[PDB]
RNA sequence: UAUUAAUCUAGAGUGUGGUAGGGAGUUUUGGAAUUUCAUGUGGAGCGGUGAAAUGCGUAGAUAUAUGAAGGAACACCAGUGGCGAAGGCGAAAACUUAGGCCAUUACUGACGCUUAGGCUUGAAAGUGUGGGGAGCAAAUAGGAUUAGAUACCCUAGUAGUCCACACCGUAAACGAUAGAUACUAGCUGUCGGGGCGAUCCCCUCGGUAGUGAAGUUAACACAUUAAGUAUCUCGCCUGGGUAGUACAUUCGCAAGAAUGAAACUCAAACGGAAUUGACGGGGACCCGCACAAGUGGUGGAGCAUGUUGCUUAAUUCGAC
């Protein structure tokens, strides 16, 4: 699960945290639900919005490779 | 042609299609389930899907290719029967390229059967 | 619905000690007795031994082993357009079907010598020509055609 | 307790339709008596399957209701080691108004009986001294051994 | 999947990958009520939950 | 009880700090889809249900790849999750705005409840306008079972759709449950904060599914996430059909908004919950040559008796 919940910051943003993203993201470029990611609920929405931005940012593909 | 061209295999439950395209995009042969006279219900069976698979095989088994990518479009069983036919002929696979263009919400889908 | 019911076979002859031969004799027998069956068997065996020079036991076991089928078509209903799923045959059923095929193709025909009828039946079952080998071929062909039906169970 | 100080007991408990109505248990004790008297004659002389059937009826007696052999009435006090384990022994006894002693462990009111005992027996080290102290609190009446009432005797043992 | 060359390992994962692709394509290949369109996913999740807590 | 001056602050918020969320009006791009058009290939098919046909293709269709493009909305992200006036909220981003939640030993001095009247939005379908129409699409055209297939099956296919103005005003808008005040066991957990504390476990308050005792009840069952208890107001129902029928009202280009009978009938509500049955194109279940396998066997003949039929005095009569 995320280091952010283990340190305390109550938010995350795309500072190229791709490493931990690869733990939350399957190699299929699809966002696993809250169960796999391990966030509580708040860092869950934070990583959700970050992954969606990365989709928009082209950091992560939607499905196209 | 080159040892690694393109094989577009659009696997659909109804009349799976397949065609060997050049890297520039020019085909060399093609087939679809029911090519040998099975268009109807019996093309949708794995028998005619495998028939089309082996037809495009025998039209591509002599192209310099020994390991070829599978550009499977859609999700079904034409992929599995094509891989089985290729493996029974001694030709290995490099990757199952899932070529499904996942719906990005463009054209309106056809409505469900009433 | 019964899942297990033990079968039974009958006592062999004290010359060759084979249950298969008395089973085939007792299924091709007519009028209840072995008498005319014994006469027809003696005639068929003479007409066999005058040709196809080979040990009778070896030729008979070759015929019986090659006759045996490989598949079984137990009906299965889709509840729409029903499509059946093939199954397997136990060895006792294999032998039983073999002998019953021999009986039904050796009982009634329109050629002259029935002695020769059973003679030709045995010899052309031995030489792998189509008499009951085609049964194995078609029971394999049906399973080949039922490959899609046996793929998914409903 | 049954092998040291007892007047009547039941193997597990009442199975229902047996406590608030002892007719089904008076006939049970009478049929036990008559079954012993009748089976005293059965000596494998008619059918061995049938004498095994009779021994199995005896076995079912010990399992379901082997304890009801000497109780000819309805007991004035009924021990309940758990209100969630003695459904019939609590419910049928509470249909009438006989005094009842029960425990209360984790999920019930302590006021469902006459005298209140919040003690427990699920713990391995509890039921030992609990049962010994309950037994030796009544065993003195019948001029029978009493070794846990004020004596330093005690047990520290796991459940077995 | 994207890769498959193992004899017996990758096929089992490919099965669930194909199932996931089918579930994802069975909501936009044909237009329908969004009610059942989300109810299918919710029921799949609920069935997967209670079977293995 | 309305209360006077002062009032008391325990509420309404509000000084302040922390503060999470798909809250939202507004504005941006990105992913690609989709089908085409320039491009070439290529040999023989496409369409599909239970099976096919309607319907497409050598004058090059399938399929193909990049280039370029129209409308169009954003797989997953989607939870003992949160934010939500309802309706709802998720490719993102941000302007703005709203609601909070936790805590403030605090203030006006309780300054608030419902809502006549007034105000507001309102899923979605659809409408005039201007534009767009990518895509599917009713009605259906044609075709498949058919006794009918009009509903259910397939293709061709336009209204429709779509962007904004104006009109939409209803939904099974529900929590089958309008609220507001005050109070009331718990628990597995979990969410937002105050958090000691790798995260934690652990809690404080609000929330999020269930739980079961009181309580509640026609029963369903609810139960501190009441169908529990008391305080204040707006909406409704007095048996059913009639009965939303007719008039009329206000607005809406109209569909619709609300509203509502009479006459009559019946003595009942397709009135509800609950018990087992029948029941199913719902499942678990054990069973008998009943099937699965076969011998023979009748519908097959010589045929003989037997049924109907007929004839007739009855071709008795009953038996199906």
């Amino acid at each position: 699960y995320c280091r952010f919940c283990a340190i305390g910051q109550l938010r995350i943003d795309l500072i190229d945290d791709l490493e931990a993203l690869k733990r939350f993201l399957s190699p299929y470029a699809k966002i696993n639900p809250r169960r796999i990611t391990g966030n509580c609920q708040m860092h869950q929405r934070h990583v959700a919005k970050a992954l969606k931005r990365a989709r928009y940012l082209a950091l992560v593909p939607f499905v196209k490779d | 042609n080159v040892s690694s061209g393109i094989i577009h295999v659009s696997c659909s439950p109804n009349n799976t299609i397949v065609s060997a395209s050049d890297p520039g995009g020019n085909v060399l042969c093609w087939a679809s389930s029911g090519t040998m006279g099975f268009k109807g219900s019996r093309k949708k069976t794995p028998y005619s899907a495998g028939i089309a698979a082996d037809k495009v095989a025998k039209t591509v088994k002599e192209m310099g290719m020994a390991t070829v990518k599978l550009f499977v479009k859609g999700t079904g069983r034409g992929k599995d029967t094509a891989i089985r036919s290729f493996a029974n002929a001694g030709l290995s696979i490099t990757e199952i390229n899932e070529k499904t263009p996942i719906p990005h919400n463009g054209c309106k889908p056809p409505k469900r059967p009433r | 619905r019964k899942n297990r019911a033990p079968k039974r076979t009958v006592l062999p002859d004290p010359v060759f000690n084979n249950t298969l031969v008395t089973r085939i004799i007792n299924v091709i027998m007519e009028d209840g007795k072995k008498g005319l069956a014994q006469r027809i068997l003696y005639g068929a065996f003479d007409l066999i031994e005058q040709r196809t020079k080979e040990k009778p036991l070896t030729v008979f076991e070759r015929a019986v082993g090659n006759v045996m089928p490989r598949l079984e078509l137990r009906v299965r209903r889709i509840a729409g357009s029903n499509y059946q799923v093939p199954t397997e045959v136990p060895q006792d059923r294999k032998i039983a079907l073999a002998l019953r095929w021999i009986a039904m193709f050796a009982r009634k025909r329109h050629e002259k010598t029935m002695l020769e009828k059973i003679a030709n039946e045995i010899i052309d079952a031995s030489n792998n020509t189509g008499a009951a080998i085609k049964k194995k071929d078609d029971t394999h062909k049906m399973a080949e055609a039922n490959k899609a039906f046996a793929h998914m169970r409903w | 307790i049954a092998k040291r100080v007892d007047v009547a007991f039941i193997t597990q408990r009442w199975l229902g339709g047996t406590l608030t109505n002892f007719k089904t248990l008076s006939i049970s004790i009478n049929k036990l008596n008559k079954l012993v008297e009748k089976q005293a004659e059965n000596a494998a002389d008619l059918t061995k399957k049938e004498n095994l059937m009779l021994s199995r009826e005896i076995e079912r007696l010990e399992k379901f209701f082997g304890g009801v052999k000497s109780l000819k009435r309805l007991p004035n006090l009924l021990i309940v080691d758990d209100p969630v384990y003695e459904k019939n022994a609590v419910a049928e006894a509470n249909i009438l108004r006989i005094p009842v002693v029960a425990l209360c462990n984790t999920n019930t009111n302590p006021e469902l009986v006459d005298f209140i005992i919040p003690a427990n027996n699920h713990q391995p080290q509890s039921t030992c001294l609990l049962m010994n102290l309950l037994a030796d609190a009544v065993a003195e009446a019948k001029a029978m051994p009493t070794m846990f009432a004020y004596k330093p005797d005690e047990e520290i043992q796991i459940e077995i | 999947e994207v890769k498959n060359d193992d004899l017996e390992l990758a096929l089992k994962k490919f099965k669930r990958v194909s199932l996931e692709i089918r579930r994802l394509a069975q909501r936009h290949e044909y237009h329908l009520r969004k009610g059942m369109r989300l109810r299918e996913k919710r029921k799949i999740a609920q069935k997967k939950r209670r079977k293995f807590r």
